[PDB]
């Protein structure tokens, strides 16, 4: 039954509730860190010289 | 440009040529949709139009007809209806002999009173602003073999008239045809069908030739 | 006299200024838009280059009427003339082929598919410029200059008796360039109108009958333009070739040139009409 | 649903505790937690080559793993594989059906995957001593149209989503394995991690479910939208993913805390979006809209840094190469454009 | 897959004779064909090339004009009709199937040839080595030398390796240097730059006995190289 599902679902719901959630300020700092460490590697953000660039006119 | 990239250029040229020819073989192909509504005699126009997605192909008077039949897909029509625009005409089938029984889905709904619900949903879609709608009517014999005993007044309470085959047939054709919301460029057709043959394919042939005239008039600079 | 002078000039001027410029743009407009999706597009591309050739053609001749003499040598006398009588044949034929495709498209639905592909449209374009040139090269060759009355004239000569056996060179132009085309273009559009009168789409409620009316008018204007503007020039040459009492007068030159005038003036609006009412180009402007 | 109400409420509390915790250490905006960042200048891109070949609208474009090959799917019944640098076609696969809506390219260069609107998926082999491209399997067993098909780190485990279920498989045996479930609407976007062992999805309702292939149960569910979900993608780190809906608002979510990060939106844009990608640097984000343009949106700020509008129809596909050199976009105008 | 040739025998000077090659087991209309001639106790030579669709038929240098060659797709037949006999053309003839695209392996499959007999610039590229005695289990390094930089602005070089067991037709081991062929063990390897090209075998066994060849593909005339045999 649904309840079985429920029981399951609730159970399914039950498995979603028991999780160790972290602080959001810590996830936003990791996002900024990843973005600043790999900034020089991006060819779309940082423009590429015409000779290094494989795509040419 | 390297004695090897030149062959890659020749191979690419051969693939492009073959793709262009196959796409041209398929432009001169008339594509119809056969969106019906449940067990409403669809298998019959199909039943004799020849003499997931269902594909039908036939020919008549030097013209090839392939029909796309979809009844199995019980999913959100709004997300796959946008893969069927560019079609010439949407055969839509209504069983005349469907105002008496009761659909198995619910005791309140009337087979037909939904029949025209599915007809209204498909005629005002935004992807179908300029497309002809062929309309067929099935099982006329059942309609004229029990229309005396059963009053057509059971459904459509606004009906005031006798119980003759001619009057009932006129009333049902007008109240089906009067669902179109833009008569300027979209047209609706009506025909009566039975077990008789050779009198149904030719209607399909006339409707489709009217659609081709409108398209050439539209893409030549006249209309 | 000076009035009529500055006039035609203006006339041709106006007409010339108005034609060239107009051809200029269309040619390109068609260039960046649709560009050979439909056959109407390759056909209108033909009409552009065809009229463009005539814009370069007319100012030199107006300058002669303007001077009654030709200051340039011989290259132009040839260069100028054939440039002219090819444009003529190319324009006439391109408007006739455009009309035949319309009738077939509108009157034979089933065989109109294997026939209205751009692949075969490009091929019709090539047989045209090419079929004409073939018609146009003989003049290029047979162009001569001659002096008379202190004035040079760029006339054409034949080793025939010049009155009996080679003056029919000019009556044939008349038939092939006026009779058949007019006739062929008139019958095709007449047949086109009856079946469109019978169809179930452009007819019915006066609601969209007005639309039957526009198609009726377009089909009605171009036929008439071509009938009116190109007509006067053929009627005069045959008169000239008919009447003998009057020749070399101080009033008739005005006309001749008055009338060749309205000629280049067909050319001008000529591409001019297929850019002002073309519905697929109307949606483009919108 | 009494208990559901209680524990969903507990989780909203949790969510509220996390939020309380979010508001505690963070302005939550995670934008003022970046108020000290330096703006990025305008990025004006340019086309490099325009990709012809098709005749109808393009419904799929997946990049290869050497950033060299490209596969697209059209509605004429043709899957075309070619070479980008040089814009040359390498192969041309016909199909038995002609209603495909998605395609996949195995990260081994040996197989491709196509399927849509025919209940049956098809895995095609390319390297054949025979010399021609032939079918290798024809997965069946679904009761609907296939939305997305993909490959799981190997040419022996494909992953799918169709009407209402996401099912896994095994190319050899030909039998399902670990059939996911738990959806209500109709799945229409499937992703996966770089070191793929966990993956996320998006059906017709305003929700998104992440799956884990060990057991086959939802690791997490995401909500927040008010329309469909057209296209979802991940973040190069693997701890984030970008998603889209039919309400002009793209939304970015994180796994650890389970709630949105930033929202992107402008008044002048009232149509929907239909694909979202992400460029290796983690800064720029390309979104294909129904306004015949693909506005780029730096992911740290909320400003536009370019309008790579060159299309003449609605953009149905948008892909950035594995190495971030360029990007590929595709609308219903039948030309693929390469922007670099 | 199977490919079988036929039309050899004894001819006489000034005359003429054709060679027919039948192929079964694959799609003949999507592949290109080459002809390689190898004289008795000598090296290999390229004759013609007939791409898919019969666009670009090329020919050799000393056989051009004398020779002709064609193909029949419905019958998957290839017709190479030869003109003169000069007696210097007594060789076996092998047909080779190849295919060209991004990631292709040209000269995959070869085929036994017929033993014709007759009654009686190019990028020079030679191999200094003529013979090396080998014992099992000993690593062996062979070296090829060119006369032009085989690299191209594309970023790749055009060098192919071939092995011939005694008493049969050759096979592919190493196409472009840093690429290994299909159906060959991982023992072999290849490397090089500019002009210096090298082929290495870590562990060598009995079956490894044969004649080794290295060849160029950068320019229209295909140039082969003499054989660094390996007796035991
Ligand atoms: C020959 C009569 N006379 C004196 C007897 C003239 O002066 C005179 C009159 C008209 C013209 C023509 C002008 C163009 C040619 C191409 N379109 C631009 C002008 O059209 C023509 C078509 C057909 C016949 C034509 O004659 C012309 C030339 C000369």
């Amino acid at each position: 039954a649904s309840i079985a599902q429920a029981r399951k679902l609730v159970e399914q719901l039950k498995m979603e509730a028991n999780i160790d959630r972290i602080k959001v300020s810590k996830a936003a700092a990791d996002l900024m860190a990843y973005c600043e460490a790999h900034a020089k590697e991006d060819p779309l953000l940082t423009p590429v010289p015409a000779s290094e660039n494989p795509f040419r006119e | 440009l390297s004695a090897e990239d030149k062959a890659a250029a020749e191979r690419s040229k051969m693939i492009d040529k073959n793709l262009r020819e196959d796409g041209e073989k398929a432009a001169r192909e008339v594509k119809l949709l056969l969106l019906g509504a449940g067990e409403s005699g669809k298998n019959t126009i199909v039943k004799q139009m020849k003499i997931g997605i269902v594909e039908t192909h036939f020919t008549f008077k030097d013209l090839h007809f392939k029909m796309f039949d979809v009844g199995a897909q019980r999913s959100e029509r709004k997300k796959w209806i946008h893969c069927f625009e560019g079609v010439t005409a949407i055969i839509f089938c209504v069983a005349l002999s469907a105002y008496d029984l009761v659909l198995a889905e619910d005791e309140e709904m009337n087979r037909m009173h939904a029949s025209m619900k599915l007809f209204d949903s498909i005629c005002n879609n935004k992807w179908f602003t300029d497309t002809s709608i062929i309309l067929f009517l099935n099982k006329k014999d059942l309609f004229e073999e029990k229309i005396t005993h059963s009053p057509l007044t059971i459904c459509f309470p606004e009906y005031t008239g006798a119980n003759k085959y001619d009057e009932a047939a006129s009333y049902i054709q007008s109240k089906f045809e009067d669902l179109n919301k833009r008569k300027d460029t979209k047209e609706i057709y009506t025909h009566f069908t039975c077990s008789t043959d050779t009198k149904n394919v030719q209607f399909v042939f006339d409707a489709v030739t009217d659609v081709i005239i409108k398209n050439n008039l539209k893409d030549c600079g006249l209309f | 006299s000076l009035a009529l002078a500055i006039a035609i000039t203006a006339l041709y001027s106006a007409v010339c200024a108005v034609g060239l410029l107009g051809n200029v743009l269309v040619m390109f407009g068609i260039v960046r838009y649709t560009k050979m999706k439909t056959a109407t597009n390759i056909y209108i591309f033909n009409l552009a280059l065809a009229d463009a050739l005539a814009t370069s053609t007319l100012p030199f001749q107006s300058a002669k009427y303007l001077m009654e003499t030709w200051p340039f040598g011989e290259l132009l006398c040839k260069a100028v003339l054939s440039i002219d009588y090819y444009n003529m044949f190319t324009s006439i034929f391109t408007l006739t082929m455009m009309s035949v495709d319309r009738y077939i498209a509108v009157c034979h639905p089933v065989k109109a598919l294997d026939f209205r592909t751009p692949a075969k449209a490009k091929l019709i374009n090539i047989c045209i410029w090419v079929l004409a040139s073939g018609v146009g090269v003989p003049i290029m060759v047979m162009a001569v200059t001659r002096p008379r009355d202190g004035a040079v004239v760029c006339m054409l000569q034949f080793p025939s008796p010049s009155w009996y056996w080679d003056t029919v060179t000019k009556i044939c132009v008349f038939l092939f360039a006026f009779v058949v085309p007019i006739l062929i273009i008139t019958v095709c559009y007449g047949l086109m109108l009856l079946r469109l009168r019978s169809v179930r789409l452009l007819s019915g409620s006066k609601e969209k009958d007005r639309s039957l009316r526009r198609i009726t008018r377009m089909v009605l204007v171009v036929v008439g333009a071509f009938v009116v503007c190109w007509a006067p020039i053929h009627i005069f040459v045959i008169v000239w070739t008919l009447v003998d009492i009057d020749r070399r007068d101080p009033l008739v030159v005005a006309a001749l040139h008055l009338c060749i005038a309205l000629g280049y003036a067909n050319s001008s609006l000529n591409p001019v009409l297929y850019a002002f009412l073309d519905e697929n180009f109307k949606r483009c402007f919108r | 649903g009494s208990e559901l109400d209680q524990l969903r409420q507990e989780a909203e509390q949790l969510k509220n505790q996390i939020r309380d915790a979010r508001k505690a250490c963070a302005d939550a905006t995670l934008s003022q937690i970046t108020n000290n960042i330096d703006p990025v200048g305008r990025i004006q891109m340019r086309t490099r080559r325009t990709l012809r070949g098709h005749l109808a609208k393009i419904y799929a474009m997946h990049w290869g793993t050497d950033s060299r090959l490209l596969v697209s799917a059209s509605q004429d019944g043709k899957l075309i594989i070619w070479d980008s640098y040089t814009t040359n076609k390498v192969h041309a696969i016909p199909l038995r059906s002609s209603w495909v809506m998605t395609c996949a390219y195995a990260p081994s260069g040996n197989y491709v995957a196509c399927g849509g609107l025919d209940n049956i998926c098809s895995i095609y082999n390319l390297k054949t001593r025979e010399g021609n491209v032939r079918v290798s399997r024809e997965l069946a067993g679904h009761t609907g149209y296939l939305s997305c098909c993909r490959f799981l780190d190997d040419n022996q485990i494909v992953t799918s989503s169709g009407d209402t279920t996401c099912a896994l498989w095994d190319i050899e045996t030909g039998q399902q394995t670990t059939t996911f479930t738990g959806h209500t609407g109709d799945v229409m976007s499937l992703s996966l991690a770089p070191d793929t062992r966990l993956f996320v999805s998006g059906a017709c309702d305003a929700s998104a479910k992440l799956w884990d292939v060990r057991e086959g149960m939802c690791r997490q569910t995401f909500t927040g939208h008010e329309s469909d979900i057209n296209a979802i993608c991940f973040f190069p780190n693997g701890n984030a993913f970008a998603t889209g809906s039919d309400d002009a608002t793209c939304r970015l979510f994180d796994l650890r805390a389970d709630q949105e990060l930033m929202t992107y939106s402008h008044d002048n844009i009232i149509c929907g979006i239909t694909s979202v990608s992400f460029s290796k640097s983690g800064r720029l984000l390309l979104a294909g809209y129904d306004d015949f343009n693909c506005n780029v949106w730096d992911a740290l700020k909320a400003d536009r840094a370019g309008v790579l509008a060159g299309h003449d129809n609605r953009v149905s596909c948008l892909g950035v190469t594995d190495d971030g050199m360029a990007v590929a976009t595709g609308s219903w105008d039948s030309f693929l454009k390469i922007w670099n | 897959v199977q490919l079988v040739e036929s039309g050899g025998g004894l001819v006489q000077p000034g005359g003429s004779r054709k060679l027919s090659c039948s192929a079964s087991g694959f799609a003949f209309s999507s592949f290109g064909m080459h002809w390689v001639r190898q004289a008795p106790e000598k090296g290999l030579e390229w004759v013609a090339y007939i791409s898919s669709g019969s666009g670009t038929i090329y020919y050799a240098d000393t056989v051009k004009g004398r020779f002709t060659i064609s193909r029949d797709d419905p019958k998957n037949t290839l017709f190479l009709q030869m003109t003169s006999l000069r007696s210097e053309d007594t060789a076996m003839y092998y047909c080779v199937r190849s295919i060209y695209y991004y990631g292709s392996s040209p000269f995959d499959f070869w085929g036994q040839g017929t033993t014709l007999t007759v009654s009686s610039s190019d990028i020079v590229m030679t191999q200094a080595t003529s013979s090396v005695p080998v014992t099992p289990g000993e690593s062996v390094s062979i070296s090829c030398r060119s006369s032009k930089s085989l690299l191209h602005s594309n970023g790749n070089t055009y060098l192919y390796w071939f092995l011939q067991r005694p008493g049969q037709s050759p096979q592919l081991l190493i196409y472009r240097m840093s690429n290994l062929a299909s159906g060959v063990p991982d023992r072999f390897s290849g490397s090089g730059s500019g002009t210096a090209f090298t082929l290495t075998i870590s562990r060598l066994e009995a079956e490894d006995v044969g004649v080794y060849y290295c060849m160029q593909h950068l320019e229209y005339p295909l140039t082969f190289g003499a054989g660094t045999k390996l007796e035991l």
